[PDB]
């Protein structure tokens, strides 16, 4: 509960609502720019550190081998800890299309604080998932091997109802669970009968052989449930097996930030409640070895503008720190671009 | 003459009370012979049906967005756009110049009664028009801008017996009352994402329809056609942009070729024409996807200076206003600087230069009277 304003280098410009923040040992990087990478810095990441509030967006470099990748709107993230690395899915390219790749990435060099990273374009085999946005993706172990629960989010109209009266309008996906595995990249699509609604804008988390998910904003009825469902996964020698339960204690809650205060125990921050009701008050989920639960925890202090403001966005930084983004008013004296905070727990 | 709805009304009035008889038309009876020519009006259709277009005739104006979701949860996206559909719009094109199309094929030596395959041929064009606002409320610094994306007819032409011939014709091309709009928007013309989320739509509407017929009547009997769209109408910043180029400041110059300026400079004219927009497609995948596992420094040598996803098919070719206004600047600093002589002893400052620029100025405005002016005018 340690709200701190932020000021912010030259290049503002390349903040947009929707980026993504690896966090690679100790340091961390910003991914997904706004506009196609200029030529500045011909791979749109950037190092993005902070000292004493001023933030200093260097620009990143990738290998010899790396697959040069456009910058994502709305991906899938995942910590792929097994050496360490960081898992992108879909997202929504610059000219509004939408991705359908896997990107692995992680770091091939860092000498002297100079980082070097290398990414991947892994491709899926087999029941691939369709093209999609806003959905979440977690890496699950069991039986000393692990897999990568998929869990879908809203996406265009098929290829076959697309007209130019509504050429730019979307739906949920069918809720299906997609096991990927990334030794081969192969996926296999499952049927569970507990899940019922599309859900996107969700919150996933991965009790290292247990997923839950909570929160999600269900377009199909234009509603938050308050449903959160854990998902046990086993996979035995042949195919895996997947089970949902629905446990009590829900809140509705979509688009929200997680991060990891403690070990086995996370802290979740203001998505939105209802579209005109935003989310002030924070909760403490407190997980654990075979059971979790949801409080309330001692809403840490805002001001003026987030309080005031209409929305806000940003993601985690990796060791308990938020950071926030804020559109600021420009009915006034010609304001930045955005205003931004840092939010921390310690 | 740009009146208003009540000012004519003023006027109405008054001539059918001073005259008795009536001499112009009330509103309600101008409003309905103004849906006549508005698009979305005729039955049309096409052949074979338009994949992904609807079948429907009477759409008007339809909100550009495209149904763009917009729910706090997503992207912020405010802007406000407007649009027809693009076969409404050719439609309509075509059917007011019915008669100057048929008078065409009289004098052509003709039979009027002819439905052979006609092809238009359709130049297209979009120009970023910013500082559109007003401080109604006397506060300045508060800029916005606005986008306009509009198409012209300019040749109509049958292929009679062995040959084809020039049914129409467009008599002043480039002038402000025969090129109509499309679409507009309040948008910056490089706040990229808005623009192609408003603009993808035309371009699927144009690209569907670039091999199908439409059959339409047309005075009386009905005839069939076919169409050709260029896109020139593109001054050199949307052109570098769309199309996926790195901005005008690149080593490489020329969007129709692939020359550095360092090149260039030294071969000085044996040039051709080698950057079409397919090549430019491949070349940005092969951009993104890196097969030959090199740096980026050779790598952007290699791919020519494409880093972006085109997204518009655009034909190459010099523009003309800008060209000229970018020349007369030119040899206007190569006057400010003979000034100077500077050949004689190079390497002045940055004021003996004001110094020049005004000395220019003054003896020409004592001359020739030319005014003083900081954005040079056609
Ligand atoms: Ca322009
Ligand atoms: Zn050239």
């Amino acid at each position: 509960m340690s709200l701190q304003m932020v000021t912010v280098g030259h290049n503002i410009a390349l903040i947009q609502p929707g980026f993504s923040l690896m966090n690679f040992d100790g340091q961390v990087f910003f991914f997904g720019q706004k506009g196609w990478p200029k030529r500045s810095c011909p791979t749109g990441v950037f190092h993005f550190d902070i000292k004493q509030n001023h933030l200093k967006l260097k620009p990143a470099i990738f290998s010899k081998d790396s697959c040069y990748l456009p910058p994502l709107r709305y991906p899938a993230t995942c910590s792929y800890k097994g050496k360490h690395q960081y898992i992108i899915h879909g997202g929504k390219t610059p000219n509004n299309e939408l991705s359908d790749k896997i990107y692995i990435m992680s770091v091939a060099c860092k000498n002297n604080k100079k980082v070097t990273f290398r990414c991947t374009e892994k491709d899926l085999v087999g029941d691939v998932p369709e093209p999609r946005y806003g959905h979440s993706i977690d890496v699950v172990y069991s039986r000393g091997k692990s897999m990568g629960v998929l869990f879908g989010g809203r996406s265009y109209m098929p290829s076959t109802q697309r007209t130019t009266e509504k050429w730019n309008s979307v739906a949920d996906c069918l809720p299906h669970v997609f096991l990927i595995d990334f030794e081969f990249g192969c996926a296999t699509s499952y049927i569970l009968p507990e899940l019922q609604d599309g859900l996107s804008f969700h919150v996933s988390i991965a009790r290292n052989d247990t997923v839950y998910i909570l929160g999600g904003h269900s377009l199909a009825s234009n509603i938050r449930p308050a449903n959160l469902y854990r998902i046990r996964v086993d996979l035995p020698l042949g195919t895996p097996a997947v089970n949902c339960t629905v446990l009590p204690g829900g809140i509705s809650v979509s688009s929200a930030i997680l991060t990891q205060t403690n070990n086995d125990e996370f802290v979740i921050v203001g998505g939105y409640q209802l579209e005109n009701q935003k989310r002030m008050v924070c909760s403490l989920v407190s997980l654990g070895d075979n059971t979790i639960e949801i409080s309330e925890m001692e809403t840490p202090d805002w001001t003026s503008d987030i309080k005031h403001s209409k929305i806000w966005f940003g993601s985690n930084m990796g060791n308990g720190t938020i950071f926030l983004g804020i559109p600021g008013d420009n009915k006034q004296a010609m304001s930045e671009a955005f205003y931004f905070y840092t939010l921390r727990c310690s | 003459t740009f009146l208003s709805c009540s000012q004519y009304h003023k006027m109405y009035r008054t001539v059918k009370a001073i005259t008795g008889r009536q001499i112009f038309q009330p509103l309600h009876a101008l409003r309905n012979a103004e849906k006549v020519l508005l698009p979305g009006y005729h039955p049309f259709e096409w052949q074979p049906p338009l994949k992904n277009v609807s079948s429907r005739t009477d759409v008007g104006i339809i909100d550009g967005l495209s149904g763009l979701a917009s729910s706090v949860d997503e992207y912020p996206v405010d802007t406000i756009a407007k649009r027809f559909r693009y076969d409404s719009a050719l439609v309509s094109a075509l059917m007011d110049m019915e008669e100057d199309i048929l008078e065409g094929m009289r004098s052509q030596d003709l039979d009027d009664y002819l439905n052979g395959p006609f092809t238009v041929v359709v130049k297209e064009s979009c120009d970023g028009m910013g500082d559109v606002s007003e401080k109604h409320g006397s506060g300045p610094a508060v800029p916005e801008k606005a986008v306009r994306f509009s198409f012209t007819v300019m040749r109509i032409t049958i292929e009679h017996g062995s040959q084809n011939v020039k049914v129409f014709e467009e008599p002043k091309p480039n002038s402000e009352l025969c090129c109509k709009p499309l679409c507009l928007m309040l948008a910056d013309e490089s706040d990229h994402e808005t623009l192609t989320a408003i603009l993808s739509p035309l371009i699927a509407e144009r690209e569907a329809m670039k091999s199908s017929e439409l059959t339409l009547e047309m005075g009386g009997i009905p005839r069939t056609f076919k169409f050709i769209f260029r896109g020139t109408g593109y001054d050199e910043k949307l052109v570098r942009e769309v199309e996926g180029l790195e901005a005008s400041g690149s080593v490489y110059i020329c969007t129709l070729c692939d020359t550095t300026r360092l090149e260039a400079s030294q071969n000085l004219v044996f040039h051709s024409i080698t950057r079409s927009h397919a090549e430019n497609l491949q070349r940005y995948e092969v951009w993104r996807s890196n097969p030959y596992h090199e740096s980026v420094e050779e790598l952007r040598d290699r791919v020519k200076g494409v880093s972006a996803k085109p997204f518009i098919e655009t034909v190459p070719s010099i523009d003309a206003l800008h060209c000229d206004i970018g020349n007369a600047a030119e040899f206007y600093k190569i006057f400010q600087l003979e000034i100077g002589e500077v050949y004689k002893h190079p390497n002045a400052s940055k004021e003996e230069r004001k110094r020049w620029q005004a000395t220019l100025d003054k003896h020409l405005r004592k001359r020739m009277n030319l005014k003083p002016i900081m954005r040079m005018n056609g």
